[PDB]
RNA sequence: GAUGUCGGCUCAUCACAUCCUGGGGCUGAAGUAGGUCCCAAGGGUAUGGCUGUUCGCCAUUUAAAGUGGUACGCGAGCUGGGUUUAGAACGUCGUGAGACAGUUCGGUCCCUAUCUGCCGUGGGCGCUGGAGAACUGAGGGGGGCUGCUCCUAGUACGAGAGGACCGGAGUGGACGCAUCACUGGUGUUCGGGUUGUCAUGCCAAUGGCACUGCCCGGUAGCUAAAUGCGGAAGAGAUAAGUGCUGAAAGCAUCUAAGCACGAAACUUGCCCCGAGAUGAGUUCUCCCUGACCCUUUAAGGGUCCUGAAGGAACGUUGAAGACGACGACGUUGAUAGGCCGGGUGUGUAAGCGCAGCGAUGCGUUGAGCUAACCGGUACUAAUGAACCGUGAGGCUUAACCUU
RNA sequence: AAUUCCUUGUCGGGUAAGUUCCGACCUGCACGAAUGGCGUAAUGAUGGCCAGGCUGUCUCCACCCGAGACUCAGUGAAAUU
RNA sequence: CACAGGUGGUCAGGUAGAGAAUACCAAGGCGCUUGAGAGAACUCGGGUGAAGGAACUAGGCAAAAUGGUGCCGUAACUUC
RNA sequence: AGGACCGAACCGACUAAUGUUGAAAAAUUAGCGGAUGACUUGUGGCUGGGGGUGAAAGGCCAAUCAAACCGGGAGAUAGCU
């Protein structure tokens, strides 16, 4: 459950360290974004020689949440932190070339197939 | 089509081989016995009156006992009516079992919702609470304004206010039928239905379809 | 009561091994990618067990690729193929939620020698 | 406004 | 809502209620017949009767358990030496409530709660 | 907060239309003592349903 | 001889000069996308940064972020930041007291609801002998939103770039209703750890108090963040609009006679209430089959006998409840408590033995304890009675028995 | 600027976005030298702004423990008209 | 007013504690002159809270948080 | 040593909630400032109304203050209700 003002960790090598969600895209009065959902973000902390800089406004897809994901049998997978992967503002498509940490099977959708291939686990 | 009178046994789940858990409500549908058949000539409309279950003999009043005796059926715990669909004929004394729903697929379940007593506007009508701090004086969960000024000079009929919540007839539509077990007199439907455990339910084939 | 009990009993598995909180357990789960059905392993420490008949569940915590991951499994689901205890653990508590704020050496559990 | 400038600093009559 | 909830609050806090019923249980064991308000009598059954059930098996552990709940050695002795034996063959229902009228000072419904054996 | 007109004696009586008390209707008679008592309550002498309960 | 001001919050309601969604005409309308006008009020119609602001600008959304009326809606509903009391200062004006197209810091918001209204919930009487049920439905209310992807189809169209209508499928946002099987919250009525101190003679073991002393878990119930369902299709009559046949007016012409299409608006279809619908309805079943007097002689009064069906009261109570009400049960009995077995929770009690200088560990032992849960069981409490309610139910016409 | 009407002046910084804030410029409507000018370590229940921690302040409220409210018995006001 | 306010001086036990703070007690003194039930909305005084963490608001108002002793270590600036 | 520091008694009164026909004609609860001094407190004394006293608010002078209270001129005068 990510909303505006929520800070997230970055699970790629784009160069960002901390990002803040500024909009939950999708509909009028949409409250939360979970896992596969796309959000508008602003970069709060970044490394010196990265592809992105502090203050940049772009898009990201959530990959890990503390709330977690429910499965058809009723099971739930939870993580210790909230993480997202930065996407190009225009054509989505991950800016980074490496994915760090496990992702979930909710991402395989052709839109995010590149992420699945690069993820270490699941 | 006609429906049947059952009882809410409780909720459970059905694991499918695929690995999907289906939340189900167990409805005990015992045999429904026809006590009266309404016809256009005598009553002005077509319907069947049914009874189900059993009742203590000492609790059956003589007026009620006489009614059951004419039909020739044993006394049940109540009486319910079902409107007929013109192509449907039933006889007095006939027993109808849960096998009626063998190939129905979707049902509408009617029951009495659980009673919440006197409820406030926040709970009853989803009103937003006012500020908890920042100076608010004794007005955290109060309704707020209830009208305008002199022009109307009154409160309009239907204004959402505090009052009795629950304990009323409710119908949930288009519920998938999961399993029909004639041997055990059981009907499994996906999802929750109105009422508490032990409450009477009215199950009918879905109208929306 | 009796009716629901009977329905639930018919679906319960008869091979569940005995495990206690603190034990390292390996759970095999069916993963369906298209039409290919394979088995994936999830190994970690049992931190919670809900004993509730057909509705029994247990929570397993592991540190994967630098990230803490918890998975709540439904015991009698057909998705869970097999459960195997790898190591026995000695704890005093029924629920081990204190392990969420402990890492590395501080999160180690002593072995239950019986 | 009709009744401004303050009355009882807000409580009206007062005295008490 | 109080759906399916058990226990009377009796316009008291939790600690006060526990202490009051502990005293009342001792009074009933000692005198075998006490007069109180009808609501209090109904609630007392769920405190005294479990103590009599506990007393039917005499062991150090059980005596200490009874002490923890009553905190009176005279009461503990009577439970294990007299009441236990007297009610050995009775399956529950050791007390009887008899309604007796209304209290003069406040019109409170009153009742007499006594042990079934009595025979005083 | 307060009335604008004095309510009449008529409206006063109408409000008190529901203030009447109800009598007990029936008093039970003990089988042994023959003493009247409120039903399901012990008698003044102590008898209840024929038995001399209570020594007072 | 008082109608409290701007903005915010809460809660709204109507108009249509329509912002979105629906229908249509013209286009300097190829398609996609637009312009403009007509019909249409069913539903829907952002969150933040700055400022007391309304407004506005800016950032990022959305199908869209409509315009107005309602004492510029709403302080006996909330706030009190701005204006507009008494303190103080700056700029400015004045010889001065003081003052302002001005700035700036600080500065008590009262009311127990009689009536109307509104949301809920009862008592009385009526409905024409009394009673227990099931209904019919006059009438009233609720609901009515919409994105994206895929197929049709890279088809129609187009030099190319681009790129459809109509029709179908899937999956979302917001909103609503129900529910507790799951994931969770709470769980001062369950189990455990622990600090200080007091007490139970002391040891050991326990209890009180310190916010439940502080904490860690957690049963039932309640519940959302949890998971089921909904908005429809169809029908009728239409709006703008499009027509067919067709004169007046030998031609034309949608109209005058006649006939057909046509929208989220209207009447229905879906859900809930509903015979106080005084126009008080219908159907089924049950109960009562006695004598006498009197007078003003009639829908008259009284006496004795009788007391039905059913109801109420009382008691044990409920996933029902402010109180009434409503549901279950009262010995021919599982209604509540207890008790028995189980489950669930906590996590290996006490006592004893062993090892150790000791703190402590190990064995007995997954032990002991276990609320609201499940299945049973008359042990305790639901007393025989009494009370209310009667004794065949008006008149006038038809029809019928018996035309 | 506790002083600037025009005015949210202009430029720079901070923020995704800053009528407030900080640093500048000078065009000072209408600063200015004991009705003192400009600096200034320490101090302040002083005015303005930003950050970390923290949270039911809020998204959006849920449950629980007490005192009232509700029912019964005793006593028994008020403004207003 | 048998009113939750005000009123100078003296005395000064135990365990923990720096203490006349604070917690539990001693000597001693009290349970506050309406009670009994119930366990609705709403108000008052409190406890806990999934994910988020000032998005609230004129303003972090209120709440939450920090909190002890010993030792190590500590910037610009300064009237030292 | 100190109008030094932290913090009870003691003296104050910055914020919030409650209360506003109050428990109280200025309080209660939770926080808050000073706390060896220009400190605080008991008993008695002195200053009197165009007067006093005032680390100055037109503050205070017996719940009263841009001129106290009590009695008198006095049935002041009211082109007003
Ligand atoms: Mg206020
Ligand atoms: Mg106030
Ligand atoms: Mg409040
Ligand atoms: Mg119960
Ligand atoms: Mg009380
Ligand atoms: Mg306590
Ligand atoms: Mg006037
Ligand atoms: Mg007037
Ligand atoms: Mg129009
Ligand atoms: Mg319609
Ligand atoms: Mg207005
Ligand atoms: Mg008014
Ligand atoms: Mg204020
Ligand atoms: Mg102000
Ligand atoms: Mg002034
Ligand atoms: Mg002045
Ligand atoms: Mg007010
Ligand atoms: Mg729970
Ligand atoms: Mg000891
Ligand atoms: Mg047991
Ligand atoms: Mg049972
Ligand atoms: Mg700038
Ligand atoms: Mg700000
Ligand atoms: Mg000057
Ligand atoms: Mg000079
Ligand atoms: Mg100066
Ligand atoms: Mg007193
Ligand atoms: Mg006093
Ligand atoms: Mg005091
Ligand atoms: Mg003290
Ligand atoms: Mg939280
Ligand atoms: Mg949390
Ligand atoms: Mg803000
Ligand atoms: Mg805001
Ligand atoms: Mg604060
Ligand atoms: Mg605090
Ligand atoms: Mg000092
Ligand atoms: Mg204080
Ligand atoms: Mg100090
Ligand atoms: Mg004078
Ligand atoms: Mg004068
Ligand atoms: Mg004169
Ligand atoms: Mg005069």
């Amino acid at each position: 459950m990510i909303q505006e003002q929520t800070m997230l960790n970055v699970a790629d090598n784009s160069g960002a360290r901390r990002v803040m969600c500024i909009k939950v895209l999708g509909g009028s009065h949409r409250r939360y974004a979970g896992v596969g959902d796309i959000i508008k973000i602003t970069i709060k902390e970044a490394i010196p020689r990265g592809k992105v800089k502090k203050g940049d406004v772009l898009k990201a897809v959530v990959v890990r949440t503390k709330k977690g994901v429910r499965r058809p049998d009723g099971s739930v997978i939870r993580f210790d932190g909230n993480a997202c992967v930065l996407l190009n503002n225009n054509s989505e498509q991950p800016i980074g070339t490496r994915i760090f940490g496990p992702v979930t099977r909710e991402l395989r959708s052709e839109k995010f197939m590149k992420i699945i291939s690069l993820a270490p686990e699941v | 089509m006609i429906g049947l009178v059952g009882k809410k046994v409780g909720m459970t789940r059905i694991f499918t081989e695929d690995g999907v858990s289906i939340p189900v409500t167990v409805i005990e549908v015992e045999a429904n016995r026809v006590t009266q058949v309404k016809d256009l000539a005598n009553d002005g409309y077509r319907a069947i009156q049914v009874t189900t279950g059993a009742k203590k003999a000492n609790r059956v009043t003589k007026p009620e006992a006489g009614h059951f005796a004419k039909a020739g059926v044993e006394a049940g715990r109540g009486l319910w009516e079902f409107r007929l669909a013109e192509g449907e004929e039933f006889t007095v004394g006939q027993s109808i079992s849960v096998e009626l729903f063998a190939d129905v697929k979707k049902v509408d379940v009617t029951g009495t919702s659980k009673g919440k007593g006197f409820a406030g506007t926040v709970k009853r009508w989803n009103f937003r609470t006012q500020d908890a701090t920042h100076g608010n004086s004794l007005s955290h969960r109060v309704p707020g304004s209830i009208g305008q000024n002199q022009t109307p000079g009154k409160v309009f009929k239907g204004k959402k206010m505090a009052g009795q919540m629950g304990n009323e007839r409710v119908t949930v539509q288009s519920l998938d039928v999961v399993r029909v077990d004639a041997e055990r007199n059981l009907l499994l439907v996906k999802g929750a239905v109105p009422g508490a455990t032990g409450s009477d339910l009215i199950v009918k084939p879905a109208v929306k379809a | 009561s009796n009716i629901i009990k009977q329905l639930e009993q018919e679906q319960m598995k008869q091979d569940v091994p005995s495990f206690r909180p603190g034990d390292t357990v390996e759970v095999k789960v069916w993963v369906v990618e298209g039409s290919k059905k394979r088995l994936q392993a999830f190994e970690g420490v049992v931190i919670a067990i809900r004993n509730r008949g057909l509705h029994s569940a247990f929570t397993v915590r592991k540190i994967s690729n630098g990230e803490g991951v918890e998975r709540v499994f439904q015991t009698h689901s057909p998705v869970v193929d097999s459960i195997s205890v790898k190591r026995r653990g000695a704890v005093r508590k029924a629920k081990l939620y204190y392990l969420r704020e402990r890492t590395g050496k501080a999160a180690r559990i002593k072995e239950r020698l019986n | 406004x009709v009744a401004a400038x303050x009355y009882x600093v807000x409580v009206x009559i007062x005295x008490x | 809502m109080r759906h399916r909830k058990s226990g009377r609050q009796l316009n008291r806090n939790s600690s006060h209620r526990q202490a009051m019923f502990r005293n009342m249980a001792g009074s009933l064991v000692r005198h075998e017949i006490i007069k109180t308000t009808l609501p209090k009598a109904k609630e007392l059954r769920r405190v005294v009767e479990p103590l009599i059930t506990l007393a039917k098996t005499d062991s150090v552990a059980n005596r200490r358990l009874a002490f923890a709940r009553t905190r009176d050695n005279e009461i503990v002795a009577k439970l294990f030496n007299e009441l236990g034996p007297r009610f050995a063959s009775r399956a529950g229902g050791y007390t009887r409530i008899l309604k007796c009228g209304f209290r003069a000072g406040d019109n409170a419904p009153m009742a007499y709660i006594e042990l079934v054996d009595r025979s005083e | 907060a307060v009335q604008q007109n004095k309510p009449t004696r008529s409206k006063r009586g109408m409000r008190r239309s529901h203030d009447a008390l109800t009598a007990v209707t029936s008093l039970s008679v003990d089988k042994t003592s023959g003493e009247k008592h409120l039903r399901h309550h012990i008698t003044a002498d102590g008898y209840y349903r024929g038995r001399k309960v209570i020594a007072k």
